[PDB]
């Protein structure tokens, strides 16, 4: 169940961290996950203060990699 | 300071506040941070140099203000400058730079 979607970032409300976080949500649904990357524009930081004003993007990105591996748990299974 | 409260309410000058800390580069230095943050006797935020500096005029002096008026708004703080170096302006006073406007 890769992301497909990463290039839907966010509505004018902030809600792409909630979104992000039902991503992996869904993710830890279905434990034996893999979580394919699209890597294109959701991973936006070149820098980390200098693209795009660092807005919403940067608020994203900084939620996914605090994410991205909290040694939750082996069984928790997402890769 | 505010384990012995009694006698510093009768304190009629400004309590020392502000420290800083070199260090050969990290060691160890946000961990000792947290741990200070962590005693609890006050709250902790922070801020690490290189994210505010933004290349925009408004928001590279505005981030900064965004921190205190959190701060203030709450309880006595740490607030916290990881990377302070980066922030810093080198005494610079020629080029006249966003940094001067920052610091
Ligand atoms: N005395 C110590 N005890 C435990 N961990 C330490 C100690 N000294 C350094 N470290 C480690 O080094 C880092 C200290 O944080 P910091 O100095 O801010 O690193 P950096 O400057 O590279 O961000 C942490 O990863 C911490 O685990």
């Amino acid at each position: 169940f890769s992301v497909k979607g990463p290039e839907l970032l966010n509505m004018y409300i902030g809600e792409s961290e909630a979104n992000v976080r039902r991503v992996f949500q869904k993710a830890r649904e279905a434990k034996p996950c893999v979580i394919f990357f699209d890597q294109i524009d959701s991973v936006a930081p070149k820098r980390g203060n200098q693209g795009d004003s660092g807005g919403v993007m940067d608020r994203i990105v900084s939620q996914l990699l605090a994410e991205l591996d909290g040694m939750s748990t082996d069984a928790d299974g997402v890769f | 300071p505010t384990k012995y409260e009694p006698i510093f309410v009768n304190c009629p000058l400004r309590l020392r506040s502000g420290i800083l800390l070199y260090g050969y580069p990290g060691c160890g230095k946000t961990l000792l941070a947290s741990a200070v943050a962590q005693q609890c006797g006050l709250n902790f935020i922070s801020v690490k140099g290189p994210e505010i500096l933004n290349k925009f005029i408004g928001a590279s002096e505005q981030n900064i203000r965004e921190l205190f008026e959190r701060a203030q708004s709450v309880k006595p703080c740490i607030l916290f400058f990881d990377e302070f170096d980066s922030i810093a302006p080198k005494r610079g006073h020629d080029s006249t730079g966003v940094t001067d406007r920052v610091v």
